[PDB]
């Protein structure tokens, strides 16, 4: 297909170029720079004095329902781009279906807000 | 309402900017060191010297 | 060359999703997944479904980095040292090989071209197209779709949301409300003059 | 020359390796959430690749509502896990054992 | 010569030399972008900011880059090695690629795919990888809490980003980024671009790319007062280099973003004078000059109040816009000022 | 959407419509002080919504290009749905109340779950199947985690998501297989292309995986060991919806699958069903001895009679269809009347689920045993109760298609599985040593032990046309 070769391959060979130059800046310094590691130097930093732990351990996320509301909410304006484009096209159950569906999405979204879910834990 | 109006129009961000833009065109204090250089009163503690 | 384009996709994708499944880092398997739905894009594109390419890759970023959110929630206590897998990959590879003996003499049906309910045309774009037909031939399915989010959204909250009450909460509308006026005044207060 | 047949074998291989991920699992619950998330895109490589391949978007539209329904099945998905690591403590398929017989 | 650059060779070095002029571009802009952000503080701040190196101090950056590049790399012992290095080469590279689809003037475009819209949000998202995957790799307690407060900052600002901009497709038709600026196109200049109809939505993107690039209000993932460096605490030399390099190249894609979406991209303001990709750097740098007073005048939000702003405003303002954008294109209301598409 | 469209599917809008409603009052006029309000418009709803389908004249027909089928046999599946699932929550409202389970969302969440199996039983496209499918499966696997402190509601939940996400998988790599071959979601077209003399492996592939996927559903074995863990963990009120009105729907939804979509290769798929229906009838039998839980024991039990209703549909017949929709119905009137006494089990207060429990009940409360021993007869397949004549009739089917060695492997499951039937008889009235279990009833729980029991012997004497039906619905579908 000639739209998948003159607008996407340049995509392609441009996602090679930007990476071939991330990765020439990183080895400029890996090759010039000196290089001369002691084990308090590659130590974990936490301010001059030795740290407690490592940042493995389990840590609460406050806000972690409002992440799984995030997924349901990426979904449902997705539906919008398709409908966007076509607009000029819609016919009138085009239209108002969407109407509908964002109804639904409002009903959803003012549950969640007078639930309280919105509110970090 | 007069402060949620004036929130809401992003009174308080305008006025900074206002602000900010004020003292962006006036002039700096700053002193051209090595050249130009703070003040010294004659009561100025130092390096010692005798005499 | 539309070959190099394939496999370099193909192989990304399939080893992108075993070492999802075999690799004992939970935080490395969330980058092997977005690696593979990257990779599943790249397949899209070159088939001319622009739009679920585009829209894989947008959902899918985001889903996964939520993933990583829960994975460092609930990340175990053995992070430092994190079966019958030798039949597994037996009934694995079957399955496989069944598979790859049915695809080997596929061919639809010669009355599949009549019964396209949305042929394509080549003079439109793909998006449009899928505009066309998503919001008017597929109406009850759109609205359908809509209920089933609503259900994960009702069921999200059901059945996790608490709020702790032991901690410092502020209303922020009545921060922006306090007025200096009113909150700070200066007083006379006469000499040798205590609480 | 690709042709169907090698869209639909890749598909078949992710399937197999989504499905695989799950009954081979045995330390955590969000990796099977990653492996039902690839078997999932699987089944979308079939319907994508088949609509092309037939000059038809019917498999495409179907390939937007499994990307709805995989939306809503991991929202519900890491909800019920969060019920469960409250109360066991562990996302550990071995440790969501309790019931049996 | 023509026997040339009709053959596979000719095409092949036709992209590469496109993709040099965008990095060209780019990383020149950077050299000039991080003197000028500086030099718009110290104004602000009665002072000068760099004047010594060089004159008027405008080789700072060209010092500042090559004292990285001397700079010993420091690899912590309790670090994921291969993430560590992954995270700031995905923050520079993908901000850059966001680039490919960017149009500077008709026809200065390396890539003028469809869903062009589309394409820079999923670089854009995908490039905040690098934030979390570069606290996470670490393995100290100051990035890894980063870490999570970027995760947070990303469903924070995306809940809402695509509702922001579903008015300018209903106007346009497309997603086509060419597209939207020739529906900009008209006979009354700069009423013609998009920031009139679409008013309130230049304001909410404006503020969601101030949270997409980490910058004050929202420089939520560094917050010195609060985590020393945030993510790039542990990182030195070039790898911290291309951190910062990311945070600008990701500022300068949201300034051709807002000028190409609301103020006509190439466009001239007047009718007098000609449409070029003069107009195009003019609107960019006014931008970032935005960016920069931004920075030298707000203090800094929690991040549960970032959340707050893009789920009880932003969401429900962008969605209320979309609806009304609906109608009244809908309706051709005021004669199609709000349906540009033909 | 024309305005036929939206008259045909007009008792989903009004559903869907409610449980759109009925979140937003909740949640703006008290929240879990209108729970019990909600749950009893709820059981209102759903009866005014099988008043809708199945009253007043109804002409078969089509909607939204072929993906909305309104025939005589969608609307005996959606009418059984509804009034099982309006049964259930009516006679749990006191025990969650009690409990403190309700929730003003759990009656909203029932009332989606419903809607989803309306659109199962009515589905003419793949598409539609799925959507309908997810619906109904995401509000499932939700209520059967819905007891936050319980570790084992948990667990329900987790296999169940689980378990139900990849037979999902499983039943869309099969659906997009066969539209592959055929070009099309449509039933209609589908049904047109897959016929004899074309029937490639690629294509055969998709049968079974989309049948598979389904099977789960209807916990037929070995696409079943999700059921006695589910049953356990979830909570009796959960639990008792599990085994009515989700199982009638799918089982109805197969039907529709494999007449509608596969009807010209009928001995390709009979031949799977009734392998199905043979490990499915034996295993629930066997495995029934083992169990001393009694919701464990009813999962098994559910098993086994999903395992006869396959029979009925291995038959690939007109009657098998009519035979296996009276087999879904007395099921669910059996299962109805019996979660009604499991829920009312208790000792010193608290809920109580183990066997042993019912030692020497008939001496404490006569006619509730009584009622239970009707039902366990019923269940078991003894004349003369409605439970023996579901058994011949599916049997009757099997006959009738030369599959009588289906029938004498039936009827032998029968007889090991009455053997744990008859233990639940032989504790009650002449068990051992008695430990104090007392049935809590109310007076809807209470009717809603009785009721089901009455129509056990009642329907004996008459069905009251329920058998004729489903004849004509059964000959809406096979045609
Ligand atoms: C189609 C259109 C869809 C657009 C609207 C989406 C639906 C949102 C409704 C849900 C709101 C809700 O549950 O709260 C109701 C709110 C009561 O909420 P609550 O649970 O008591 O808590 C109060 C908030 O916490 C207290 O607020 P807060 O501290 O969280 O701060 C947020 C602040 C910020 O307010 C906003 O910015 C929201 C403004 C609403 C925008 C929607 C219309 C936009 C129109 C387009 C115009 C273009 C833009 C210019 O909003 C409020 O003060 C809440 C007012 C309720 C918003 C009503 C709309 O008032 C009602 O009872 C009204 C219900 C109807
Ligand atoms: C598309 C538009 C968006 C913005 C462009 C992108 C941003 C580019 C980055 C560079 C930013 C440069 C910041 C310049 C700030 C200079 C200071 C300022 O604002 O004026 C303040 C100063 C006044 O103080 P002084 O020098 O002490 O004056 C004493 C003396 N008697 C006098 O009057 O002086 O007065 C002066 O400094 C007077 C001289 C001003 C110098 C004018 C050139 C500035 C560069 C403009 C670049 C345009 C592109
Ligand atoms: C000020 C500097 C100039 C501002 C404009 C920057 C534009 C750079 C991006 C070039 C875009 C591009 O891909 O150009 C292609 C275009 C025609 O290519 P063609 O093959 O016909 O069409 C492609 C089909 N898809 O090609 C062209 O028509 C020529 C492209 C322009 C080449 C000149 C720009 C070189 C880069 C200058 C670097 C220095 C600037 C930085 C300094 C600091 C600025 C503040
Ligand atoms: C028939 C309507 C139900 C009325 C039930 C009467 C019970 C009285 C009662 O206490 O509850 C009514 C309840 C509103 O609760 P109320 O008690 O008024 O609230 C007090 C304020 N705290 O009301 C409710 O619970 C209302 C529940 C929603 C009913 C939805 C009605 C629309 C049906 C869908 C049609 C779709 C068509 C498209
Ligand atoms: C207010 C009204 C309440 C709802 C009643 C709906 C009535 C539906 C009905 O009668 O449907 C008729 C339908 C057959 O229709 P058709 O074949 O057209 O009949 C000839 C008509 N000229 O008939 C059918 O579809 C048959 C439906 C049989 C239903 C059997 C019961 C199902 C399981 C629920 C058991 C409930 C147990 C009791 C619980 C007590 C309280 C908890
Ligand atoms: C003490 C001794 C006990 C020994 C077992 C007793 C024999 C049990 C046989 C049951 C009756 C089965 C029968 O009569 O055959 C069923 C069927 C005949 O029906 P068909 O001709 O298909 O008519 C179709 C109607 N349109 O099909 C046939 O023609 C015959 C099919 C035979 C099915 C298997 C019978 C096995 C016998 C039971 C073994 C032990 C258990
Ligand atoms: C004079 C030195 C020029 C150096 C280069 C300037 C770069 C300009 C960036 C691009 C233009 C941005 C225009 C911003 C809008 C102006 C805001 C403003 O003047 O507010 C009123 C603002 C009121 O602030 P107030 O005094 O606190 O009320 O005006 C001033 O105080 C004077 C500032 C005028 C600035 C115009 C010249 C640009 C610098
Ligand atoms: C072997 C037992 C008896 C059966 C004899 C038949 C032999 C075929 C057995 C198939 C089992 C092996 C699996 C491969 C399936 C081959 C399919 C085939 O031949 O189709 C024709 C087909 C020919 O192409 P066509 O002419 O365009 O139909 O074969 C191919 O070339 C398909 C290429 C598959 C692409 C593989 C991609 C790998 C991704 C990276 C994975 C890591
Ligand atoms: C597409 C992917 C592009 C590359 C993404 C970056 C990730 C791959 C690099 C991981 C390197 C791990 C090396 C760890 C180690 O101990 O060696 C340090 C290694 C050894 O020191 P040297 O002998 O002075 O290089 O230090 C480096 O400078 C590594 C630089 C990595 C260059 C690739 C980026
Ligand atoms: C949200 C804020 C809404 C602000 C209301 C602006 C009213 C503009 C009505 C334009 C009516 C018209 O002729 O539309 C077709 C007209 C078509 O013109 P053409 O594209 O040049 O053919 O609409 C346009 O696209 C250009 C209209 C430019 C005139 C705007 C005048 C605003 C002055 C106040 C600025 C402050
Ligand atoms: C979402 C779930 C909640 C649904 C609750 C609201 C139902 C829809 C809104 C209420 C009014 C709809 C009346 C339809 C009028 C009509 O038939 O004529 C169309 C009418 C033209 O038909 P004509 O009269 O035959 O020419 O078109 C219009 O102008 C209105 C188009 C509205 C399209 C809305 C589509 C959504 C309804 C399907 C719901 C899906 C099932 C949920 C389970
Ligand atoms: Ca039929």
């Amino acid at each position: 297909m000639e739209y998948l070769l003159q607008e996407y391959l340049p995509i392609l060979v441009f996602l090679g170029m930007a990476s071939a130059l991330a990765i020439v800046l990183i080895l400029a310094a890996a090759v010039i720079a000196v290089r001369n590691p002691d084990p308090e130097k590659v130590s974990a930093y936490e301010c001059g004095f030795n740290a407690f732990d490592d940042a493995r351990m389990k840590f609460d996320v406050r806000f972690y329902l409002v992440s799984i509301l995030f997924i349901i909410f990426d979904l449902e304006v997705a539906f919008l781009f398709p409908w966007a484009v076509s607009f000029a096209s819609l016919s009138d159950v085009a239209f108002w279906g969407m109407m509908v569906f964002l109804a639904v999405l409002t009903v959803g979204f003012a549950y969640e807000w007078k639930k309280g879910a919105l509110e970090w834990a | 309402f007069a402060r949620a109006t004036k929130y809401f129009l992003m009174w308080d961000f305008i006025k900074g900017f206002g602000l900010g833009m004020r003292y962006f065109v006036s002039p700096k204090p700053t002193l051209n060191y090595p050249h130009e250089k703070g003040p010294l009163s004659p009561r100025f503690r130092g390096e010692h010297a005798l005499r | 060359m539309m070959t190099f384009a394939f496999y370099l996709f193909a192989i990304s994708a399939c080893v992108a999703g075993f070492m999802v499944v075999i690799g004992r880092n939970p935080v490395h398997s969330v980058l092997w997944l977005i690696l593979a739905f990257l990779s599943a894009a790249g397949l899209f594109v070159l088939q001319g479904a622009e739009f679920v390419a585009m829209l894989l890759v947008v959902v899918y970023v985001g889903a996964v980095a939520v993933l990583f959110l829960f994975v460092v929630m609930m990340l175990d206590v053995d992070f430092a040292e994190l079966r019958y897998l030798p039949l597994a990959l037996v009934i694995g590879v079957v399955l496989l090989a069944q598979l790859g003996i049915a695809f080997s003499g596929w061919t639809p049906s010669d009355q599949a071209e009549s019964l396209r309910a949305a042929p394509v045309d080549a003079a439109v774009e793909n998006t449009l197209g899928l505009g066309l037909v998503l919001y008017d031939r597929y109406v009850l399915m759109f609205q359908l779709a809509g209920l089933v989010l609503l259900v994960a959204m009702i069921g999200a909250i059901v059945l996790t949301m608490r709020h702790r009450k032991d901690v410092k909460r502020q209303n922020v509308l009545e921060q922006m409300w306090r007025d200096p006026a009113k909150t700070m005044e200066l007083k006379d207060v006469k000499p040798g003059q205590g609480l | 020359m690709i042709g169907l047949t090698h869209y639909l074998v890749v598909g078949a291989i992710l399937f197999v390796t989504g499905i695989f991920g799950i009954f081979v699992n045995r330390k955590n619950v969000i990796v099977i959430l990653m492996s039902i998330e690839l078997m999932l895109l699987a089944v979308n490589i079939n319907f994508v690749a088949f609509s092309t391949h037939l000059g038809d978007l019917a498999g495409q539209v179907f390939t937007m509502f499994v990307l709805t329904v995989a939306a809503a099945e991991a929202a519900i998905g890491l909800a019920i896990l969060v019920v469960f690591f409250r109360n066991r403590g562990t996302i550990a398929v071995e440790d969501v054992n309790v019931m049996k017989g | 010569m023509a026997e040339f650059w009709a053959s596979p060779y000719g095409f092949a070095l036709s992209m590469l030399l496109q993709g040099l002029a965008v990095i060209a571009f780019v990383m020149g802009s950077l050299i000039f972008m991080v003197y000028g952000d500086r030099k718009i503080w110290a104004a602000v701040q009665m002072r000068r900011g760099p004047n010594v190196v060089g004159p008027w101090g405008l080789l700072q950056t060209f010092a500042d880059a090559l004292k990285y590049i001397v700079k010993e790399i420091v690899i912590p012992a309790g670090a994921d090695k291969f993430v560590y290095f992954l995270a700031p080469f995905l923050s520079m590279m993908l901000a850059l690629f966001a680039f490919v689809v960017i149009p500077f003037d008709e026809g200065w475009v390396m890539a003028n795919i469809n869903v062009g819209i589309l394409f820079i949000f999923a670089a854009s998202s995908l490039e905040v990888y690098g934030v979390i995957m570069g606290g996470w790799a670490s393995n100290s307690k100051y990035p890894f809490l980063a870490s999570l407060r970027s995760a947070a900052q990303m469903i924070s600002y995306e809940v809402s980003l695509g509702l922001i901009i579903i008015g300018i497709i209903i106007s346009t038709g497309s997603m086509n980024l060419t597209a939207i600026v020739e529906a900009q196109r008209g006979d009354y200049g700069l009423l013609n671009w998009y920031w009139l109809p679409h008013l309130p939505m230049v304001v909410l993107f404006f503020v969601s790319a101030l949270a997409e690039c980490n910058r004050p209000p929202f420089d939520l993932v560094e917050a010195e007062s609060e985590l020393v460096a945030g993510f790039m605490t542990e990182y030195s030399s070039t790898p911290y280099l291309l951190f910062m390099a990311g945070e600008y190249i990701a500022m300068y894609l949201m300034c051709a973003l807002l000028s190409l979406l609301f103020f006509g991209g190439w466009l001239s303001p007047v009718p007098f004078i000609a449409d070029g990709w003069w107009w195009m750097v003019i609107k960019m740098w006014f931008w970032f000059y935005m960016f920069a007073m931004v920075k030298a005048i707000v203090p800094r939000y929690r991040y549960d109040q970032l959340m707050r702003i893009g789920w009880k405003v932003f969401l429900p303002l962008s969605l209320g816009w979309v609806v009304l954008v609906a109608i009244l294109a809908r309706y051709e209301i005021l004669g199609g000022f709000w349906a540009r598409f033909a | 959407m024309t305005s036929l469209d939206f008259s045909t599917i007009l008792p989903e809008v009004v559903l869907a419509g409610y449980a759109l409603a009925a979140l937003m009052a909740g949640a703006y006029l008290g929240k879990d002080r209108l729970a019990r309000t909600l749950l009893w418009v709820t059981v209102a709803a759903f009866l005014v919504v099988a008043a809708m389908v199945g009253l007043g004249n109804h002409v078969d027909g089509a909607a939204f290009h072929g993906m909305f089928i309104d025939d005589g046999f969608s609307r005996f599946a959606k009418v059984v749905t509804l009034v099982a699932a309006a049964g259930v929550l009516a006679m749990s409202a006191d025990y969650m109340q009690r409990r403190n389970m309700l929730r003003f969302e759990f009656p909203i969440i029932v009332a989606l779950a419903v809607l989803g199996m309306m659109f199962m039983v009515s589905a003419g496209d793949l598409l539609t199947l799925y959507m309908g499918l997810e619906l109904q499966s995401l509000a499932l696997y939700v209520v059967a985690a819905m007891r936050r402190d319980s570790v084992r509601s948990s667990e329900a939940g987790l296999k169940y998501f689980v378990l139900g996400s990849l037979s999902s998988g499983l039943l869309l790599y099969g659906a997009s297989l066969v539209y592959g071959f055929a070009g099309t979601t449509g039933f209609e077209g589908i049904i047109s292309t897959i016929e004899a003399g074309h029937l490639s492996l690629g294509v055969l592939f998709g049968l079974v995986f989309m049948l598979v996927g389904l099977s789960f559903k209807v916990s037929a074995v070995p696409f079943h060991m999700w059921t006695p863990d589910v049953y356990e963990g979830s909570p009796t009120p959960v639990t008792a919806f599990f085994a009515t009105a989700p199982k009638v729907a799918a089982m109805a939804l197969i039907a529709r699958l494999v007449f509608d979509a596969f009807g010209h290769v009928i001995g390709d798929w009979s031949q799977i069903v009734a392998a199905l229906a043979v490990m499915s009838m034996f295993l629930g039998s066997i495995a029934g001895i083992g169990q001393t839980n009694i919701k464990r024991l009813m999962a098994y039990s559910s098993i086994a009679h999903m395992g006869f209703a396959l029979v009925g549909l291995a038959a690939g017949t007109a009657i098998g269809v009519q035979n296996m929709l009276l087999y879904m119905t007395i099921y669910a009137v059996m299962n109805i009347g019996t979660f009604a006494f499991i829920l009312s089990m208790e000792r010193d207060g608290v809920p109580v689920t183990d066997l042993a429990a019912l030692n020497r009940f008939a001496w404490t409360d006569p006619v509730k045993a009584l009622a239970m021993l009707v039902l366990m007869f019923s269940l078991a397949g003894v004349p003369p109760t409605l439970g023996f004549f579901a058994k011949f009739g599916v049997l009757t089917a099997a006959v009738d298609a030369g599959m009588g060695w289906l029938a004498v492997l039936g009827v032998i499951a029968s007889v090991i599985g009455a053997f744990y039937y008859l233990r639940i008889v032989y504790y009650m009235y002449f068990g051992g040593e008695s430990e104090g279990m007392t049935s809590r009833m109310g007076a809807v729980q209470y009717l809603a032990l009785m009721v089901p029991a009455l129509a056990m012997l009642v329907g004996a004497i008459s069905m009251f046309g329920v058998d004729s039906a489903a004849g004509r619905a059964a000959e809406t579908l096979v045609g």
